[PDB]
RNA sequence: AAUAAAAUAUUACUUUGGAUAGUUUAGUUUCCUGGGCGAUGAAGAACGCAAUGAAUUGCGAUAAGUGAUAGGAACAAUAAAAUGUGAAUAUCCAAAAUUUGAAUGCUUGAAAGUAUACUAAGGUAUAUAUGAUAUUCAAUAUCCA
RNA sequence: CUGUUGCUUAUAGACGAUGGCAUCAGAAAUCGGUGUUGUAAGCUUUAGAGUUUCUUAAUCAAUACUCUCGGGUAUUGAAUG
RNA sequence: UUUCACUCAUUUCGUUAAAUGUUAAAAAAACAUUAAAAUUGAAACAGGCGAUUGAAAGAGAUAGACGGGGAGUUUGGCUGG
RNA sequence: UGAAACUGUCCUUAGUGCAGAUCUUGGUGGUAGUAGCAAAUACUAAGAAGAGGAAAAAAACAUCUUAGAACUGAAGAGGAGAAAGGUUCCUAAACAACAUUACUUGGAUUAGGGUGAAUCGAUCCUAAAUUACAGAUGGAAAUCCUUAAGAAAAGGAUUGAAAGGGAAUAAGAUUAAUAGUUCUUAAUCAAGAGAAAUGGUAACAUAUCAUGAACUUUAAAAUGGAGUGUGAAAAUCUACGGAAGAGUUCUCUUUUCUUCUUAACAAAAGUAAAUUCCACUGAAAUGAAUCAAUCAGAGAAGUGGAAUUUAUUGGCUUUGUAAGAAAUUCAAUGAAUUGUGGUAUUUUUGCAGUCUUCAUAAAAAUUAAAGGGAAUCUUUUGCUCGUACUAAUAACCGCAACAGGUCUCCAAGAAGCAAAAUCUUUAGUUAAAUAGAAUAACGCAGGUAAGGGAAGUCGGCAACAUAGCUCUGUAAGUUAGCAAGAAAGAGUAGCUCUGGUGAUUAUCGAAUCAGAACUUUAAAGGUUAGGGGAAUCCGACUGUUUAAUAAAAACAUAGCAUUCUGAUAAAUCUAAAAGGUUCAUUACAGAAUGUGAUUUCUGCCCAGUGCUCUG
RNA sequence: GAUUCACGCAGUGUUAACGUGCAAAUUACUUGUCAUAUUUGAGUAUAGGGGCGAAAGACUCAUCGAACUAUCUAGUAGCUGG
């Protein structure tokens, strides 16, 4: 048959990201001595709206500690930040909302966000709206600490991985029911080309494996092995279970 | 168009220059068969495609 | 009004007219014709009369 | 409306005159010549296009210098 | 009524293609090319439009007299009068507190 | 029963058409000799040049032709001028050879342009990879005061 | 004799045909008869709900009265002269 | 052979490769640069730019499974059609 | 007839014999002077030019001028551009061919002429994107990478917009044709040449003034949409006073119509609207204000100031330019005039707040300011390229002068809610595949009809019927929002009057509403202009769909549910790849599926085939 | 992502006109729709067992249940015509 819609998605055609009005890459600043063995102070100049993402972005401004000028950064807002607030980033920073601390200095039970999976990689985990990761325990024997990811999974990271103390702003975004197809159309203004999704059973046998006959149905089980080739991998993949959960 | 490049305009002028018939004196030469220019065209008949 | 080579600009034509006819030129406008030639409108200085240059050249 | 009506908007050139072969085969968006294969250093010739070889090749032009050399 | 025509070769109602129809001798109407509406300067901190500076194109500020493109004050073209009073108080008060708290407490 | 307007048939002449016959400055095949392009800019493309040229032919700002050497009295559709103190015509020679094109200072869409150095305008050189030589440098890479 | 032709011909008619008259021919007005509609335009015309300006006379006014059984049309496929 | 420890190939990363290692000595939306003074001021060295993984994972060869995502092909004959 | 080659016999050789192949190519008949030359309302008289209206009406006659009658109706059949065309533009000679007759006409033949820029655009910058040296990959062609890998490029290469950004020009006149391009007059811009200031309490202000390097920062260029209010200009309409010309006039009409104008760039008599700040003062008995809002002890209201915006200086009147131009008349080049207003409509251009987003609605070239304190008026020049014309019921794309298609700017009167239908003024045109006579059938387009009223038919298909506005009145059902313009009834014309709604301090002004006598042909209906009700099925809705026989119950949809994935991952493109996409991302995320709003509810089955297992 | 009219646009019906047409899909009336899931110009990106698809096997230059063009190729034909 044809190449299904999932195959056509990996080619980088019209399915490219609609990132033209985006503000930029949101991350911590690059690690240095003044962050490893001191604290640098940042000023939250403004809080802006980055298209395509649900959380506001803070236009933080630091001072260059080795040369003359400014280090205009772009952080992800923690809930409660306000314009003109001072935020301190470093190993000796105080445990306040918005401060950037290595994950080893946070007491067990601290709620953090924008955590680095690897030291110095400028933020990976807990970046969506209203999300956060909790610190579970420390292990000074091998300099590793345990955190609980927003998916519930537990992850062990190095004790010098940085994080922002608090909650990502914009929580409760997905609790408001979209009511109209027009509203969902505007949701993907700064996203990829995915929205109007035709059911595979409404397709033809050439287009999709579900492309059916005289009655709209599937015909074969929709739970498939992980090793299925691209093209026939349509439906539920490696499904340990199905049906409504109890 | 009203707007054209310099090289394109010169190729327009040459197509104008080549749209002429045989001069009468050339038609009086001995053993002459060239009476009409069969490469001729007119704006409303054939488009020169350039 | 003259006809000049296309590869000549307005500055060359002004100097060429002054050298060829020993006059003064204050303004030159050029348009390139379809065939390829460059029509040049050379306006002489007020104290120079173009009627005498025409008969000297041979236009009349 | 796939016939007469659809041909109303055909006022945007795809190919313009090429610079190496002189034909209207320079694709504007593709930035290549479909006939002489411009940008490409080698002239575009294919063994299945045997007629297109005899339409433009050695000896189909002026031979300004080669005619002196071969006679020499 | 006399109807007019575009004088330049632009034929679309673009932002830079603004025109004005004015009357002339004999009742004829001519077409002028009008100028876009610009914004002024804003305080570097509070983002308020500064007073005393015109709202013209960036290049026209060069034609203006030296005194007409700024305000005679500290920072005088980048900060409002309120924006500067805060700057002076912050500098003096914090240095004074840094003088008494530390530096021979 | 009658008419020959139409219709039909034969021959002569004329007409529309270009078969047939006569003919060939064109092809096809085989064989012999060579198989002689280009950064000293090729093949190709574009533009321009005749006293009257649109195509074609020849040519390149020295333009349907210049010099030289052979050559011996023409060309012609119409005029002119030149011409045995040398017209036509011929050429593996000399000078000259526009814009491009491997295209090569940078850019090129149908793009008009433009930087530096040397000898205002003109003309040269400056792409990439590469061999030898010369010169200036880099790295404690190995020693070393 | 017959046909064409004329009456922009009819008792006929797609075209032919057919029928009638062809200088006592024909055609046209006007004119009377016969029909259709509904009472023309004018005015110093008498009713006019009211209004205005003079100072009580003008003027404006849908409609309505007399002249007016008016005016207009009437073979074009109507009938006389 | 299995379990260990390391890094040195190898992987994945980050920066203007901007203090690595070892010795030594939350009141304030503001400013901070082109140094005075006597080579210091502004300490030294490592043969590691800083982390991460690490002899495992990747790409290769051979072998087993799976693989209509895809390629090639076949789907006998008689016959009151 | 034809005018230069050919023939008979014997062997040899073959591209060697045609009625067919829907045979190939070329030519030609009957049909046949037949079908047609019928959308876009339409032409007529006199004259001129021409061979080209003659004639027993041969009933028709192309072009040009005048007169009559007309159409497009100012979202145009008007005046101009982008693309596309390419000389079709203007003029002259000429009509063999072409524009389904003809043509003296032509976008057709022949020969000439025509496109003028320091200020308009291209050129300059960057957007989506595009392409190089070196590097990486590939058996190869070549691919990847676009600043990461580089001894390359203070920081990152090329291209990419005649609609984005952008230094600077206008009025009149002129040509057979070009004009923000020529001429006259009047301007502007860029690049050049000849121990360092005052004033104001403050917001802030000063014909250059009044020094300001490296380095850093800020702002501009540079930012959605809707709706309401309003400032100013123009057009239309209108009030007062006129000047000039024109039309009507045996019936009147102090009458009806036209003209009465002004540029770029600058000046500062006079005088506005809105917003934001500054000084004095300190609000409660809370005040201030808008159509709406909205605001105040982090300071309202008041009084006095400062600033910015309002199509160039500084918004409007006014002034210079500048009346010497231009318009309307008059005389035969020369003469006359060129006031002041509107609590009216529309358009344009700004301003102020309000609403809305799981949408927040570009970058650079380039410019200015600031922090810091290093150092001690005249004149010249402004190069290259485009510029003619159509832009469409005849110049573009459809074989064409094709009823199809193709992006824009300017936009008068009537009437009306209306840029609707209908009529008209400025401009354009009367020709746009030929006409004349007769007035048969059958047609295509538009109509009417006695009595009955769907009996016709698969089926009220087609047509008929309702139709504007005001007032009264309005059910079942319901997601409580709707149904609903439900249904249903009444009124409406002309003329003469009356009253309500304001501003300025008696004068002035607006269309809107209500009411009363009288009259008649008893009044929305010229044009425009809903048929209504009772149920059943499907889809919840707005939306999309088989270009050219299916527009739907099909697709989408919001909602519901399930599966995998902690990023060195999941899905997935590539032959390979420091390769690519979601991803400028990080579980409120990414990817893969089924059902299809809301309400109510989703029962039992793990045997079979799948999937999975922490085994 | 309320109800309607207009400039426009589409194509519900007449299964009207035309059907060797004005037109290789158009015309007239009727109907629907006529700004936010709106309409539209230019630039740009996606290409053949590929693309693109609010899904009709629809569209990809009058060509699509696999485009166009050239070579293999005078492809093979137990079948039809001469």
């Amino acid at each position: 048959g044809r190449r299904t819609l999932s195959q056509r998605k990996g080619r980088g055609s019209i399915f490219k990201s609609r990132s033209h009005h985006k503000l930029g890459v949101a991350q911590h600043r690059a690690i240095d001595f003044f962050e490893r063995h001191s604290t640098v102070r940042g000023l939250v100049k403004s809080i802006e709206h980055d298209p395509g993402r649900g959380a506001p972005l803070a236009r933080v401004v630091f001072r260059n500690p080795r040369q003359y000028g400014l280090d205009k950064e772009l952080f992800i807002c923690a809930e409660g930040l306000y314009s003109g607030q001072y935020i301190y980033c470093g190993s000796k920073a105080s445990l306040h909302i918005g401060n950037v601390l290595p994950i080893g200095q946070c007491p067990e039970g601290t709620v953090v966000c924008n955590v680095e999976s690897k030291p110095g990689d400028r933020g990976i985990i807990a970046r969506a709206s209203g999300n956060y990761a909790t610190v579970i325990s420390h292990n000074a024997d091998n300099e590793t600490t345990r955190i609980r990811l927003p998916s519930g999974a537990k992850k062990t990271l190095k004790s010098n991985c940085r994080a922002m103390v608090g909650i990502i702003a914009g929580g409760g975004r997905t609790e408001k029911p979209i009511l109209k197809a027009g509203v969902a159309y505007r949701m993907y203004k700064a996203k990829r080309t995915t929205w109007p999704r035709v059911r595979g059973v409404a397709m033809n046998p050439v287009d999709h494996p579900h492309g059916g006959g005289n009655h709209q149905h599937v015909g074969h089980p929709t739970t498939l092995k992980r090793s299925s080739p691209p093209g026939q991998k349509a439906g539920k993949v490696a499904a340990r279970r199905t049906g409504l959960i109890r | 168009t009203g707007h054209k490049g310099f090289s394109y305009k010169l190729k327009l002028g040459k197509k104008i220059h080549q749209n002429r018939g045989v001069p009468q004196w050339f038609r009086m030469k001995t053993g002459n068969t060239i009476n009409y220019n069969f490469k001729r065209r007119h704006w409303n008949r054939r488009k020169m495609g350039m | 009004v003259f006809l000049c080579e296309q590869k000549a600009n307005k500055t060359m034509i002004k100097k060429a007219v002054e050298k060829r006819y020993g006059v003064k030129v204050i303004k030159v406008n050029t348009l390139v014709r379809l065939d390829g030639l460059k029509k040049a409108f050379v306006r002489l200085a007020p104290d120079v009369e173009a009627m005498e240059v025409a008969t000297k050249i041979g236009l009349f | 409306t796939k016939g007469t009506s659809c041909r109303g908007t055909r006022h945007n050139k795809t190919h313009i005159l090429c610079k190496r072969c002189g034909k209207r085969s320079w694709h504007l968006q593709k930035q290549r010549c479909a006939s002489c294969g411009y940008p490409d250093a080698k002239m575009r010739q294919y063994a299945w296009g045997y007629k297109a070889l005899r339409r433009r090749t050695q000896g189909t032009g002026r031979m300004r210098h080669l005619k002196i050399a071969l006679k020499r | 009524a006399v109807r007019v025509t575009y004088v330049r070769k632009h034929s679309y109602n673009t932002k830079s293609n603004g025109i004005r129809i004015v009357k002339t001798a004999g009742g004829n109407m001519t077409v002028q090319h009008r100028q876009k509406i610009s914004n002024g300067v804003r305080c570097g901190d509070c983002g308020c439009v500064l007073a005393g500076i015109r709202h013209i194109r960036p290049h026209q500020y060069g034609w203006l007299g030296k005194s007409k493109r700024t305000v005679t004050r500290a920072y005088g073209g980048v900060k409002c009068h309120k924006c500067v009073q805060k700057k002076i108080l912050r500098a003096f008060l914090i240095n004074e507190h840094n003088l008494i708290k530390l530096a021979a407490a």
